[PDB]
RNA sequence: GGUAGCUAAUACCGCAUAACGUCGCAAGACCAAAGAGGGGGACCUUCGGGCCUCUUGCCAUCGGAUGUGCCCAGAUGGGAUUAGCUAGUAGGUGGGGUAACGGCUCACCUAGGCGACGAUCCCUAGCUGGUCUGAGAGGAUGACCAGCCACACUGGAACUGAGACACGGUCCAGACUCCUACGGGAGGCAGCAGUGGGGAAUAUUGCACAAUGGGCGCAAGCCUGAUGCAGCCAUGCCGCGUGUAUGAAGAAGGCCUUCGGGUUGUAAAGUACUUUCAGCGGGGAGGAAGGGAGUAAAGUUAAUACCUUUGCUCAUUGACGUUACCCGCAGAAGAAGCACCGGCUAACUCCGUGCCAGCAGCCGCGGUAAUACGGAGGGUGCAAGCGUUAAUCGGAAUUACUG
């Protein structure tokens, strides 16, 4: 209780944060929030995902309309859960330095800024890259989404995200660090009764993950493409086998990075 | 209670009404007791637009029949006697 | 001292960092029943205080090992209003927590004074530092 | 359940109250009759029956012995207290 | 015969039944298979022929040709059982499906790649 | 939806001149007619009655650019219109805008007649005309796009036009580009190599 | 929620008054109701408003229209390896009952009622208009649309009310589940959308009441996942484009060749040409009719106020919506796949392989030149689809009434 008096007496009110056009002031009006965090989505009845959004500044109430900067699309809130402790709870109105939550279909990532119109986006968020191993193969002799659903909703999530090559089977997951046990867990637990295993891969990158102009890419999902794959979410990446062979892929050239972005 | 009323027997974006007698409580295309007329809210200026059996309209009304605020617009809106 | 600057001025989110199995957890639900939350407690793994009460650990697994990630908390304390996080330890597993400390203007670190500085203990400062 | 007119229901239990005195009267007052009917007194019969005949006619017109379910019971009354008596 | 006669018992269809009624008389189905062997097929022609027997969605257990040349086909598997029978191959009234659910089709065919199950080689 | 390929491998294959690269010189010839149409042309088809009787169509198609899924649905109308079915399906065929285009020579072949209806440089008794498939009626009027009018391509295209067979159930014009539909086509005043009890039979079974 | 008390109404109840109504052959008995508004000359009394008036509402009786009950007949799946079924059962008399006939109920009395024209009993199944197939007769079927019916967690019951035996009402019981401070409470997506689950497989937790239509209200208006739109999916049907012309002894390359050549093939190149549709940019119908404010009407009135009415004037009324559609800019630019080629069956050769590998709808291909396997060339057929599978009618005069 002292450090918590503690904590109350010195403990900064909501702070300022950078964005690329300002700094962003906890004090004024007109909502801003960012997201930062679609927590490991169970959820009892839902895929939910409920992305966990921050608010920077600005007033936050049930039917307003609001502006994600990013997809640069105006969306209109009225769901939007507050988080009485690891539970979803209905839902109110939120203040500066709060936490909301949302519903992520798609539309959310992770660093998507939220405005009622300021078109900007916060510089914050660090959104680094996976390293790998994997294969689940399945016990459960299948199906079959539910496995793969899981995998595809375990992944608009932060942790880890998955891959599948064009071979419909052959399930590549990548890969926080090396707790790839969550994964297993919310195999068989979340709302996914699936068991799964694992296995070792020849795949060192990740991958990274393209796509620019067209004709030239078409070109290029078609010569490397044995080789190459697609992700829930519908899209893109590549998958190698060492470095060197991470680099001649890329240097196939001239058409993009590098691309994480989770 | 008899009403005369629309029922939407158009297609999407290109509607064609159709004023009816029926017990007010149904649905909008359901039981009626007769058609009596159309009327075209598309048509352009042509040849046609409407039709009502108005003879047979005032026979309703006059068995207590009321009309909708709408089927009204129509009846009058083409006149009556001209 | 309007109805506005007056609710931004009384609110207060932060962190609570530190070494896998140092108090993260333990603190929070602590921290709980000074906030009216909780009217009893419990502890971890709904272990040796007993009573199914845990607790507030989200999830599952959780609650089969230890602590997984980022459960967050808004309760009132004295004067204030303040916003709660619950970050992980272990180097693999997060990630997460950088993530989450995004969300915060300041930080607590609990520390095991049976064990002193640890390994993600040193790593998080540098973290924090950033800014 | 969650939904305004469940006040329509305290509603209606209030008329069900209601009725069911009115309603019980209602017939209580036709069994007179009906015992001096068993019983033999025609005098007291045609005595029972001209205090319920408007007791009757009165509900009907307030909606719940409805239309001629008060005539029923007028008639067939006036049918039997002289049918032997 | 006579009218009078089909007046009284009147004339009667012949039902009909299906070469392939593992159920539901739906285009397909999905089953675990329970062994992968090859057999011999009628007096006439001469090979291994490939099949499975598989335990299908609706309980039928029953066994399934698997065309093209090689599979991945093992142990337990999962794959989506289709109709039309085999005519070497007596009691093999199904073809698993090439190409679906935990099936491998066949690699570097080039023609007819529809069935078989396979994606265009790039142009 | 179109054809898109050597239009020639057809009218070798059908033996016949599909006019389908009019244009200029016709005629065919210059392309090996008749003796080569694959590989193994030079050989002597005894075709089956089936293969006439598809042929027959199968060419009619081609020297048309119709489909199948819609001269399909072709025949059914002649069918149920009244009259000899073989004509009728003749009359729809003819009737195509596409048709009164080349037919009226304002394109050099009916695979020219199309990118103009189907790039809007046409119109019927006013109204510009899109789908190169409408159905022209009598005293219909079809004329080249007022605006986009005489160039570089339909110029040269009536030129060859005039010095051809020339129909006579549609009056043309050469400066004010436009054709009236005057009447139906009659059995008589077309044919060729074309029969109809062939294409008819085919739609029966 | 529990006790006590205070208060209004078009809530509730007598009384009065009652016929063209109910009871009664007649005589005579007996029954109803509500007020609230916008105003306004008199006179105005206890100057609340009484009073005049139009407007809306109440009662009673007889009608109109609608809606619903109730009745009879014929027809409406299979099974005789289901041949008998039935005590309120069949009818009568008499009370009671219902809105109404009735076994609907009960009392007593006859001993009946149904059934091979298939009762009973099993199995299946919402019925129809229709739908697919068929030359027809028929066979198959009843998603979407409209009529009828039935159910709204399982079973049961009544209440309220014109109408329910009530999806988002009530009571009881049952199974389940949720909250609980432990004493007690709460709920039913076969409404919209959405999750789990099952399956070869079936959609977004979208927008709006602007239009049509419904409930309340004098009216504005309010409510309306009905409706109107949108999103997702080639699932289909219907349109359309992926270029149009011209082009050589006819390139390279690929493919066959008895090597002389044939063929892919006007195909490509090259040369002219057109830009629908996409992409960017501009302009912009219709779905809009009504309502909201002022003016006139032998409208009624004591009245130019109020109310209604019909013309008139002004401001205004949309979700789709960066609408449909129109016009420019650019450049062939961005858009072809799939099955098939022994026979039925349109469409052929080389090579490999060798009764292996494998195809196959049926016949049948494969053990050394495979038009049948696999690859390659070429060819045929459909085309944003093409194929396989599944299922229905046809071919099947193969349940034949036609036949
Ligand atoms: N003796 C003692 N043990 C304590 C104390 N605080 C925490 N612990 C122990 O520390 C163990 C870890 O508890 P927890 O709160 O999960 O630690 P953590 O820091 O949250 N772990 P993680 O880093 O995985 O999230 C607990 O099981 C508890 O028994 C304390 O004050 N005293
Ligand atoms: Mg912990
Ligand atoms: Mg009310
Ligand atoms: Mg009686
Ligand atoms: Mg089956
Ligand atoms: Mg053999
Ligand atoms: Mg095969
Ligand atoms: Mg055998
Ligand atoms: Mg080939
Ligand atoms: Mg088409
Ligand atoms: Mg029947
Ligand atoms: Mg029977
Ligand atoms: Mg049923
Ligand atoms: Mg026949
Ligand atoms: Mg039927
Ligand atoms: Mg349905
Ligand atoms: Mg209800
Ligand atoms: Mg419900
Ligand atoms: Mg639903
Ligand atoms: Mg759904
Ligand atoms: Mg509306
Ligand atoms: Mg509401
Ligand atoms: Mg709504
Ligand atoms: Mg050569
Ligand atoms: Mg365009
Ligand atoms: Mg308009
Ligand atoms: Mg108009
Ligand atoms: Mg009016
Ligand atoms: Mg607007
Ligand atoms: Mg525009
Ligand atoms: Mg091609
Ligand atoms: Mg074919
Ligand atoms: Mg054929
Ligand atoms: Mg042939
Ligand atoms: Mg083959
Ligand atoms: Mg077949
Ligand atoms: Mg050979
Ligand atoms: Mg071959
Ligand atoms: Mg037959």
């Amino acid at each position: 209780d002292h450090m918590l008096d503690g904590l109350v007496e010195w403990a900064p009110a909501p702070m300022p944060r950078q964005t690329d056009t300002r700094t962003v002031e906890a004090s004024e009006d007109k909502f801003t929030g960012f997201v930062f965090k679609i927590q490991a989505n169970m959820d009892p009845k839902h895929r939910d995902r409920v992305a966990f959004m921050r608010v920077v500044s600005g007033k936050y109430e049930k039917g307003m309309k609001l502006r994600q900067v990013r997809t640069a699309k105006d969306v209109v809130i009225s769901d939007a859960l507050t988080f009485m402790a690891g539970d979803r709870s209905h839902v109110e109105e939120a203040y500066p330095g709060d936490i909301l939550g949302l519903h992520n279909h798609g539309t959310i990532q992770i660093g998507d800024t939220f405005t009622q119109g300021e078109m900007m986006k916060f510089t914050g968020i660090p959104n680094f890259a996976p390293e790998l191993f994997r294969r689940i193969r399945l016990k459960d002799p299948l199906k079959q989404k539910q496995l793969l659903k899981g995998l595809v909703q375990l992944s608009e999530e932060g942790a880890v995200q998955v891959f599948r090559p064009i071979s419909n089977n052959d399930l590549i997951v990548g890969a926080v660090g090396v707790l790839q046990f969550d994964v297993v867990v919310a195999r068989l637990k979340s709302e996914y009764n699936v068991e799964a295993v694992y296995e070792s891969v020849n795949v060192a990158t990740a991958r990274w993950v393209e796509c620019a102009d067209a004709k030239k890419f078409e070109e290029f999902k078609r010569k490397n493409e044995s080789q190459l794959a697609l992700d829930g979410g519908d899209n893109l990446a590549y998958i190698a086998t060492s470095m060197v062979n991470l680099r001649l892929a890329q240097e196939r050239y001239p058409d993009v990075q590098f691309h994480q972005t989770r | 209670m008899v009403t005369i009323r629309l029922a939407r027997h158009g297609a999407k974006k290109r509607p064609f009404y159709q004023v009816v007698v029926a017990d007010s409580r149904n649905a909008r295309n359901g039981r009626f007791i007769e058609r009596v007329g159309f009327f075209n809210p598309i048509a352009s200026e042509k040849e046609e637009g409407t039709r009502l059996d108005l003879d047979r309209i005032a026979h309703w009304v006059g068995q207590g029949a009321t009309i909708s605020d709408r089927v009204a617009a129509l009846i009058k809106e083409v006149n009556k006697a001209a | 001292l309007s109805p506005y600057l007056q609710e931004v001025a009384k609110r207060r989110t932060f962190a609570i960092i530190s070494h896998p199995d140092a108090g993260k957890t333990t603190i929070t639900e602590k921290v709980l029943l000074f906030g009216q939350a909780i009217q009893t407690a419990g502890t971890v793994k709904g272990r040796g205080s007993n009573q199914h009460a845990k607790s507030d650990w989200m999830e599952m697994e959780k609650q089969r090992g230890i602590s997984i990630t980022t459960s967050v908390m808004q309760f009132p304390y004295h004067d204030c209003l303040v916003n709660l996080l619950d970050t992980p330890g272990h180097e693999d597993f997060s990630e997460d927590t950088y993530r989450t400390l995004t969300a915060v203007d300041c930080c607590l670190m609990v520390i095991d004074a049976a064990k002193g500085v640890e390994d993600r203990t040193r790593k998080l400062m540098e973290v924090t530092r950033l800014r | 359940n969650i939904k305004s007119a469940k006040k329509r229901a305290i509603q209606s239990e209030k008329a069900r109250k209601h009725n069911a005195s009115r309603r019980s009267m209602m017939r209580t007052f036709i069994k007179k009759v009906y015992a001096a009917i068993e019983a033999g007194d025609k005098a007291a019969a045609q005595k029972a029956f001209n205090e319920m005949q408007p007791i009757v006619d009165r509900q009907a017109a307030k909606g719940l012995i409805h239309k001629n379910k008060a005539a029923r019971h007028k008639a067939n009354l006036t049918a039997q207290i002289n049918k032997l008596a | 015969a006579t009218v009078n006669q089909l007046v009284r018992k009147p004339r009667a269809r012949k039902v009909a039944k299906s070469n392939v009624p593992a159920l539901e008389a739906c285009p397909q189905k999905r089953g675990v298979c329970t062994r992968v062997y090859t057999t011999t097929p009628k007096k006439p022609n001469s090979a291994l022929r490939k099949v499975c027997r598989v335990r299908l969605t609706n309980g039928f257990e029953v066994t399934s040709y698997i065309g093209g040349e090689g599979h991945n086909l093992q142990e337990h598997s999962v794959i989506l059982i289709r109709g039309g029978r085999v005519k070497d191959l007596p009691g093999v009234r199904y073809h698993t499906v090439r190409g679906a659910l935990d099936c491998s089709g066949v690699k570097d065919r080039k023609q007819a790649r529809s069935k078989y199950g396979v994606k265009r080689p790039k142009a | 939806a179109r054809y898109l390929g050597p239009k020639l491998k057809l009218s070798r294959r059908e033996g016949t001149d599909l006019f389908l690269k009019s244009g200029v010189r016709a005629i065919d010839t210059k392309c090996k007619i008749e003796q080569a149409p694959g590989q193994h042309g030079a050989r002597k088809p005894r075709l089956s009655d089936y293969g006439v009787q598809l042929r027959e169509k199968q060419k009619v198609r081609r020297i048309y650019g119709v489909l199948e899924r819609q001269f399909r649905n072709y025949y059914k109308e002649a069918a149920r219109l009244k009259g000899n079915t073989g004509e009728n399906l003749l009359a729809l065929l003819e009737g195509r805008l596409d048709n009164v285009v080349y037919r009226m020579g304002f394109g050099a072949t009916r695979a020219e007649a199309r990118q103009l209806v189907s790039h809007k440089a046409i119109m019927v008794n006013g109204r510009v005309v899109n789908i190169a498939s409408y159905q022209v009626s009598p005293n219909d009027v079809v004329s080249i796009r007022e605006k986009a009018k005489k160039q570089s391509r339909v110029k040269a295209a009536l030129e060859l036009a005039e010095q051809r067979e020339k129909p006579t159930w549609l009056e043309v014009d050469a400066g004010k580009m436009e054709g009236t539909f005057k009447r139906k086509p009659e059995r008589s005043d077309l044919s060729a190599d074309i029969n109809e009890h062939l294409i008819v039979e085919l739609y029966s079974k």
